[PDB]
């Protein structure tokens, strides 16, 4: 099964909040022990509020972080700090990105949310796992 | 070079993992030619939890360099 890093395409309303899930699929029996990647978003339409570990993440209070580096640019990091049996084993949501949709944003327009540059994932052997990337968006309705 | 403990050309979460294994006492030697140049990010010529903390800040974009 192929390994995929994807960002959902979600609907939301100008003036409202929205969650944009970032997902992994095709995690092997070797799991995921490390991750780093950048997420860009259309800051002319979206205001970043926070980012939370998704349900597949082990011990997120220790292992996971997300930081807004600048407007439109997030950095995401995961490590199994145990380096032993804390790898991610289950496909699903890896991060939930929480935005407020700007009230000025036009109905029917799209706010792109994308992976930027090179993402890195390491399995439980610390071997790189190359992800197929699919980008997403907030579809304003 | 500084931060690139596996020598692959980029500083990433696999370097962070290798640093964790070194701290945990599970890895004795980095693939880098010079473990200190690669692994010491605060300038005491040793590798410890503080260098790891610094790499985390870098990978999170909280700093732009060491
Ligand atoms: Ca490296
Ligand atoms: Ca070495
Ligand atoms: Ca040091």
């Amino acid at each position: 099964t192929g390994f995929n890093l994807s960002i959902d395409t979600v609907e939301g309303n100008p003036g409202s909040s929205v969650v944009v899930p970032v997902k992994l699929s095709g995690i092997s029996k070797n799991g995921i022990s490390t991750a780093d990647f950048t997420v860009t978003y259309d800051a002319t339409k979206l205001e970043y509020i926070s980012g939370d570990a998704g349900s597949i993440v082990t011990n997120p209070g220790v292992n996971f972080g997300i930081n807004k580096e600048s407007d439109g640019k997030l950095k995401v990091l995961f490590l199994d700090y145990t380096m032993s049996t804390g790898y991610i084993s289950t496909d699903g949501v890896f991060a939930n990105l929480n935005f407020n949709i700007k009230s000025s944003a036009a109905i029917g327009s799209k706010a792109e949310v994308s992976i930027s540059g090179t993402p890195t994932f390491g399995d439980s052997t610390l071997t790189p796992v190359v992800a197929k990337v699919t980008n997403g968006a907030v579809n304003l309705e | 070079k500084p931060g690139d403990v596996d020598g692959n050309g980029s500083i990433n979460s696999i370097d962070f993992a290798l640093m964790r294994n070194y701290l945990l006492g599970n890895l004795k030697d980095f693939p880098a030619e010079d473990d200190i140049k690669a692994g010491d990010l605060n300038g005491d010529k040793s590798i410890n939890i503080n260098d790891f903390a610094i790499m985390r800040m870098y990978l999170l974009g909280m700093i732009t360099k060491f």
